[PDB]
């Protein structure tokens, strides 16, 4: 599992936090926090208040009439649903959206993006929801009557891209899905056409570097290809991506979150250079062997 | 780390250009030393452990007191003796580390590289070492050009710390 | 960037509002702690190779697998590199002390440290048990009665404590 | 190490602050920050040969290529590709060969700091930085330098600073003028029999 | 970097021993093997252009979609990064043949140029089937019995022919 | 300008350092490579006269056009073909320079360097002088160490100019 | 910078002809005289901070005035700039008597030495001194016939003598 950096990724809530599965012969207040866990879950912790509360949906389920893959399916259908995440959109957010919302987990390969836009515009939203909800994964995960939540943990048939595409969509556990710092732009476009993976950047509070977003184009590439050579004598060389640089001005400061690879005799001028600035380090990634 | 070959293709890349005869013969220069330099870190592989110990011996003769006054940096009790031993034990390996690389490479990335202040944090005097070296160049027993090989990296060693 | 009252100061105008008495008068007990947090920024200047010296000692005793060979702590450029993390932490610190607030520490020190001893491979709970033995030796030697004139420090002695569990979880 | 022997600043026009509109007589920034064609970056990398090893040592076997090919994938940035150019072979062997130390801490700072030394005494003090760091501690300690920071920062080429004042047709000498070597190493090559007639 | 030498002095020193007795008639072997290595650097070296122009044009004989108008290797800028690529994989294998260790060529040559080529547009099974063209072109000079001293030279042709793999596998 | 030991003393100058034993190995093997430079170097120029009109003449064999065609760059008249005489003597100068200092310092400071501009500029064929250098690397007339060290410096010149 | 092969190279080029036969034989001279120069330059850099050492020890003994109160060779700082000097002083000496030529030694370490010495207020006779005492120290040590095989070494012993001769008039 994880365990030093559950804190820092916000894993942690999660990591003392069981499935929530509704019985066959469920109480009242059973029902009722499966309500609360799925609008948590597939509305993507948006605060949801009453005139939207679905309670055609809920009534279904507090009776056994509809179950909690039913209910998921049903308030993923709607109205509400369709408003917070598909009609404001990309194809590919919406895709990762519902990835993240039924199945908990980012999109592995391009092929999976492939695959539910060519139903969705061959068939429509519903049918590709319907396909999130009718798939294996959803049956060896949530099944029935488990809520679907967040797979950080490495499980059967995973794929480790899908661990750092998580952390690109969850952002922390005080936060909902339509308020991250990509507004709407999907932020796996880049990262599954090319295949490649960014650095893991925690949320906010735990990681001060929270804020690195990378930009559209002239971008650091996350390996040296070069090794030590252009930095003459080195031995190890370390992508530092830093985060809100505003100390001399626009002149000088052109871009708020710089990557730039440096070696390790640098390492301590580029930390000391960054500290003088007031820059806060995201991550730093081996770039080298 | 810095050997011959290690030199000759990063002066030859950061140059940006192929192994001109330069590097070739920088490469034969090493051909050439190599076997030598093999044979002495296998016989400082074979008289590693009473080498270590006749220096460490050396080290307590030269400089007594740290035998009889107590403190962490000296050698009055075991686990000082044991360190003492295992500094020689380091400074040993790595000499047999640069008679097999054939530069001063290991004792650069290994030992030269912040040993000032390991002298001058845990107040090790860095003439205890000396004497060891001292001890290692009076009874490593080679001859030919596994000796001067062997001195040279003793004595490097005896530069970066006198 | 801040210290003790510059932190009020930037507090204060992100809400718009002059210091209230209640804020004049936790500053003005400030600097009337202020003689004793110089002492103790003082004590930990004057003995810092010490509490680096025997922290390292202290924690390559009661972690060997550093210093044997194959370990974090091994080699004479990894060690000095190691003492030199000790003393830098131990050096912004005593920048927090002297401040009084540890803006300096979490944005100085402990920015990208824990990214940069995970990029390493350097151990972050062996550096969070040396900071621990620093703290304890700090602690030691401000609360010291000899060669100072007495009084109450428990307050000062606090503050230093918080910044060295914040250097340590900053790095585990 | 040592710390640096203390020289007094001499005044010279980048020491004050630039009261002028750009315009005409402005050294162009040449910048990576923002996003260019590979038309730009390849004048972006010319400016920084221009800069380095002026325009004579601009031929083809001068070219550092693969620096050139990893300045435009952004493995470094301009400071590193300028660091790269002054840790060439060619930029050793054309102009720090043939130069004392104190002739290359002037060529060197003139082309990496954008300004003339203040006097003998920064050119002494910084000799003795080349003469224990070797070439590349020196133009590590020049590119770390806050000057070349402030002035020119990770993503700009340098360029001469403050070479000529707002309507004025001439100003100071520009950095292109001064040779790989002085005028020792010209008799020297006099004297071991080249240049006669 | 690495060498054959300090990839077993760095393991010795990971592990903290000394140099096995095996490990050193390895590298003993390693010597004797250092002059057909080195006639093996300069036959690659002394014809390298000949290596990349030949191997450019049986590439772009072979695949035409490379130099059509639009193409990948089309106009002057493209082209000469391509022959530039041909010629720094020929020269890092050459690297690694010299050091009889594939570090200089994982590290300084290919540790990122599958994703550089894929940010790029730029085929990488083209360029894995140039680094094949000069794979045969540089085997077929450094097999070459012709003005040279006889003997057994299979291990380093092995040794070249891995390295050459090495740089065909990391760009595709 | 580099040769083994220059490069070496360049390198160590570089770190600021005294010379190692991996510096002694680079001289060891100039020492090495030395004798059967100095004696290529002597040879050739026995023969640099023989040499330098059979690979003129070779050059006028494989680029018929150069000796036909009015032009400033070509060897029509005597003026042309004296130039282009002059030409293969650097080269094969310059060459007989690398031999006796060991390295391609020599033909990357006198020769190599800009030449790319040297046949652009005056609109010269890089083509003839590859053709000359490889009529000398087929008539120089030495064996074993000797040969492999001078069509080192000729095929350096050849993968400049191609 | 040029070596004992390049100055003659230089020399043939600038006149504009090859090396003649005379020449080349003096050459294969310093080639058989290599392996003597090449044992002295080891034994310099295996003594240099011993010859530096005791060769500061014998300057600032016979006179007094520069590590008086007020001297030159006074403060730590100056101190370890005069004994950094000497290092390098030895070291360019031993790159000299390396190379076979003076070219790095006048071009690199006495090229205006004397006027920055001058300008600093660094008197340059007592740097004289110190470079023969370096002198006497590295001609007592190359000289040594213990450890190694007997030869004649006249050339080597005249050839470091006239280089550490020419740094000491580069000062004075
Ligand atoms: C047709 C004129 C050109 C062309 C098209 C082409 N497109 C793709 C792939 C994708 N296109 C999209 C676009 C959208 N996603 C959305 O959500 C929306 C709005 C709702 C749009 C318009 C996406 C997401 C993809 C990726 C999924 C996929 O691969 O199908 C391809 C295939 C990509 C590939 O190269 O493998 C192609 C070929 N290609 C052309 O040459 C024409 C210029
Ligand atoms: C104005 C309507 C709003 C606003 C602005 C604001 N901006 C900054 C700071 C920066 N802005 C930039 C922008 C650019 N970098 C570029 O390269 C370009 C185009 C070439 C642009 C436009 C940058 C780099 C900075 C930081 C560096 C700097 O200080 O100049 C601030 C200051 C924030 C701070 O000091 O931390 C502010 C206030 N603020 C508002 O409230 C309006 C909505
Ligand atoms: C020729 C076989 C194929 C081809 C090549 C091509 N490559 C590029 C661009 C780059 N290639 C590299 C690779 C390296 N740079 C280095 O320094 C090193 C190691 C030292 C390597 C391995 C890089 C970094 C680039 C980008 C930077 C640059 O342009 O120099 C291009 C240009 C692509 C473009 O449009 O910009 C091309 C065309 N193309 C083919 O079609 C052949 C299969
Ligand atoms: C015509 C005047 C003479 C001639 C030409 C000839 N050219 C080539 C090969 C190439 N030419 C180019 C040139 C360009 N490629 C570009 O992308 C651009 C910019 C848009 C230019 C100017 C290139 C790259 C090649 C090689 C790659 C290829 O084959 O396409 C050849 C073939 C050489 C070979 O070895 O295969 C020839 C023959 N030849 C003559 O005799 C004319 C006098
Ligand atoms: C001979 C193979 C063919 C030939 C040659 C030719 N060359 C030139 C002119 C020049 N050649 C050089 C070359 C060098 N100068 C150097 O200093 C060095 C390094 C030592 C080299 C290699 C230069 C500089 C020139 C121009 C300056 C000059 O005239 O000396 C010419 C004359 C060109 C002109 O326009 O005057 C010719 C004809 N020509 C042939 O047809 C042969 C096949
Ligand atoms: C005394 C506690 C122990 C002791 C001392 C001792 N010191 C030296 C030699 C030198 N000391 C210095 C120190 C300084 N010079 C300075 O300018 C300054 C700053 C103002 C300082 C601190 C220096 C430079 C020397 C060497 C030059 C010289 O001789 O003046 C020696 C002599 C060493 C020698 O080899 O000649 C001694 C003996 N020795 C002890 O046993 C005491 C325990
Ligand atoms: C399908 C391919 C695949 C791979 C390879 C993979 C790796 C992987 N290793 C993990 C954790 C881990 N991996 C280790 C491993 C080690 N710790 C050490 O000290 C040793 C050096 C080392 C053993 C060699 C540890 C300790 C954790 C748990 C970290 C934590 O507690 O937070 C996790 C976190 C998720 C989880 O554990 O459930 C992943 C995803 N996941 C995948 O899907
Ligand atoms: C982990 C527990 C937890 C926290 C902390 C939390 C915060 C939280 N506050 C939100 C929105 C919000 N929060 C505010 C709050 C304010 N606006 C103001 O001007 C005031 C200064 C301030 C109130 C004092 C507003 C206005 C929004 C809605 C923003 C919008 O939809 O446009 C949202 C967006 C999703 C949603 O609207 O439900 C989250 C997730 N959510 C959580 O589950
Ligand atoms: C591989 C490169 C390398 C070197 C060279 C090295 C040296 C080294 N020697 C040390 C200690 C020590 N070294 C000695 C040595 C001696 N005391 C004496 O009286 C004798 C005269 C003398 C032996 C010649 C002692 C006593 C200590 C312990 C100091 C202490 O615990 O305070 C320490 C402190 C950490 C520790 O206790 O292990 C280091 C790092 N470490 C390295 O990684
Ligand atoms: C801005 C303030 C600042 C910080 C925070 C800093 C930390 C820092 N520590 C480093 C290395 C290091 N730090 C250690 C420390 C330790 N190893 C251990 O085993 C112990 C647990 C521990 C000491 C108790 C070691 C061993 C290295 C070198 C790692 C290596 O060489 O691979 C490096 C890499 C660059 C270098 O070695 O100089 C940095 C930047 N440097 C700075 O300037
Ligand atoms: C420039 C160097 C310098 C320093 C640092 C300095 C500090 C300093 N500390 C003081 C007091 C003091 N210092 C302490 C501190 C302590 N008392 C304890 O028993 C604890 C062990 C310890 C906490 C570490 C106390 C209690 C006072 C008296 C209360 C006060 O003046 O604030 C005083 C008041 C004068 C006096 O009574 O001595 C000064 C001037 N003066 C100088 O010239
Ligand atoms: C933008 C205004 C400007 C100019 C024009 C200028 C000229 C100039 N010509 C130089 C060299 C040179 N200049 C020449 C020119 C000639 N040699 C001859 O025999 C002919 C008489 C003449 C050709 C017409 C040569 C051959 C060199 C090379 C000197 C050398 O590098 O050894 C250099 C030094 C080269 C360097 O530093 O790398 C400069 C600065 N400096 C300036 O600031
Ligand atoms: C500075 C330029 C230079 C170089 C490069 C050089 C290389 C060189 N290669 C040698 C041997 C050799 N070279 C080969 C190589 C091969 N044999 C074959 O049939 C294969 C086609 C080929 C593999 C590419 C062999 C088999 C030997 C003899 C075994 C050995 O000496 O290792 C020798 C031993 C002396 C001799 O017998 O010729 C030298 C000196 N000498 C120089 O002066
Ligand atoms: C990498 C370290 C290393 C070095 C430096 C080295 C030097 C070295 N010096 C040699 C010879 C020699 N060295 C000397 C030198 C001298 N004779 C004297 O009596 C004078 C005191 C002194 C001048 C300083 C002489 C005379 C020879 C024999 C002649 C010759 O080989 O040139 C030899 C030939 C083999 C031998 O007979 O020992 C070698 C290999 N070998 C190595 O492996």
């Amino acid at each position: 599992a994880i365990t030093t950096a559950a804190s820092r990724l916000g894993v942690a809530p999660y990591n003392e936090s069981r499935p929530v599965e509704l019985r066959p012969d469920f109480s009242l207040d059973d029902a009722k926090m499966v309500i609360r866990a799925v609008y948590r879950q597939v509305l993507g912790n948006d605060y949801i208040m009453d005139s939207e509360r679905l309670k055609g949906a809920e009534s279904l389920l507090t009776n056994g009439s509809i179950s909690v893959r039913e209910f998921v399916r049903t308030v993923a259908k709607s109205e509400l649903y369709k408003k917070k995440f598909l009609y404001n959109n990309f194809q590919t957010r919406v895709i990762e959206l519902n990835y993240k919302h039924l199945l908990g987990r980012a999109p592995f390969s391009e092929d999976e993006v492939i695959f539910h836009l060519d139903l969705y515009e061959n068939q429509g939203f519903d049918a590709d929801i319907d396909s999130y909800i009718d798939s294996v994964e959803y049956q060896e995960n949530f099944g029935e009557n488990i809520v679907p939540y967040y797979r950080f943990n490495n499980q059967v048939g995973d794929r480790t891209v899908g661990f750092t595409r998580m952390f690109r969509l969850y952002r922390g556990y005080a936060n909902s899905d339509r308020s991250q710092l990509e507004r709407s732009s999907s932020r796996l476009a880049t990262e599954l056409g090319q295949n490649t993976v960014s650095a893991i950047v925690g949320p906010s509070g735990s990681n001060a570097g929270w804020a690195y977003r990378p930009s559209r184009a002239g971008n650091t590439p996350a390996k040296a290809l070069g090794g030590t050579v252009p930095f003459g004598q080195a031995s190890k060389l370390f992508r530092v991506e830093i985060t809100a640089i505003s100390a001399p001005g626009y002149p000088k400061v052109r871009r708020s979150n710089k990557a730039v690879i440096v070696p390790f005799e640098q390492l301590n001028q580029t930390l000391q250079q960054i500290n003088r600035l007031g820059g806060k380090v995201a991550s730093i990634t081996p770039a080298s062997l | 780390m810095k050997t011959p070959l290690t030199e000759a293709v990063s002066t030859a890349d950061s140059q940006g250009r192929f192994l001109s005869s330069t590097e070739l013969q920088i490469a034969f220069g090493r051909l050439r030393q190599a076997n030598a330099g093999l044979q002495a870190a296998k016989a400082l592989t074979d008289n590693a452990q009473s080498l270590v110990n006749g220096a460490a011996q050396a080290v307590y003769n030269k400089f007594p007191y740290t035998t009889q006054t107590q403190g962490n940096n000296f050698a009055a009790d075991q686990r000082g003796k044991d360190k003492c031993a295992r500094d020689i034990g380091y400074y040993l390996r790595i000499v047999t580390y640069c008679l097999v690389a054939g530069g001063t490479g290991p004792l650069d990335e290994y030992l030269i590289a912040g040993i000032d202040e390991i002298n001058r944090t845990f107040d090790l005097s860095p003439s205890w070492y000396v004497e060891a070296l001292k001890y290692i160049k009076a009874n490593h027993g080679l001859s030919g050009d596994a000796r001067d090989e062997a001195n040279s990296y003793l004595d490097y060693a005896i530069n970066a710390l006198s | 960037m801040f210290d003790v009252f510059t932190r009020v100061v930037s507090q204060a105008d992100a809400r718009g509002e002059y210091l209230s008495g209640s804020q004049l008068d936790a500053l003005s007990a400030t600097v009337a702690e202020g003689n004793k947090r110089i002492d103790s920024v003082n004590r930990i200047t004057g003995n810092a190779s010490a509490i680096v010296s025997n922290a390292a000692r202290a924690l390559f005793a009661e972690q060997p697998q550093l210093i044997q060979p194959g370990g974090n702590a091994y080699t004479s450029r990894r060690m000095a590199a190691c003492l030199r993390d000790m003393e830098i932490i131990l050096r912004y610190v005593t920048y927090a002390t002297f401040t009084g607030d540890a803006s300096v520490l979490e944005d100085r020190c402990l920015n990208g440290l824990r990214e940069t001893y995970v990029a390493l491979g350097v151990p972050g709970a062996s550096v969070a048990a040396g900071v621990q033995k620093m703290k304890e030796a700090a602690l030691d030697i401000v609360n010291d009665p000899n060669g100072i004139t007495r009084g109450d420090c428990s307050a000062i002695v606090a503050e230093i404590a918080g910044y060295f569990d914040r250097a340590a979880a900053a790095v585990a | 190490t040592l710390p640096l022997i203390a020289y007094a600043p001499v005044s010279q026009n980048q020491r004050v602050t630039n009261y002028e509109v750009s315009g005409d007589e402005h050294a162009r920034i040449f910048t990576t920050e923002g996003t260019l064609s590979p038309s730009a970056m390849d004048n972006l990398i010319a400016a920084a040969y221009r800069q380095v090893f002026n325009e004579q040592q601009m031929i083809q076997s001068n070219r550092q290529i693969a620096l050139e090919s990893q300045f435009k994938n952004q493995q470094i940035t301009v400071r590193d590709f300028i660091r790269g150019l002054a840790l060439s072979d060619s930029f050793r062997r054309r102009n720090f060969e043939v130069n004392n130390n104190y002739r290359f801490v002037q060529m060197c700072i003139q082309r990496l700091l954008g300004r003339d030394v203040y006097s003998e005494e920064e050119k002494i003090a910084w000799s003795i930085v080349i003469a224990t760091k070797g070439l590349p501690g020196f133009i590590n300690e020049l590119l770390n330098s806050q000057e070349y920071l402030e002035n020119f920062g990770y993503d700009t080429v340098p360029y001469q600073r403050r070479r000529i004042l707002p309507q004025r047709i001439s100003g100071e000498l520009p950095f292109a003028r001064m040779p790989r070597y002085g005028a020792d190493h010209r008799e020297k090559l006099e004297a071991i029999g080249y240049f006669r007639n």
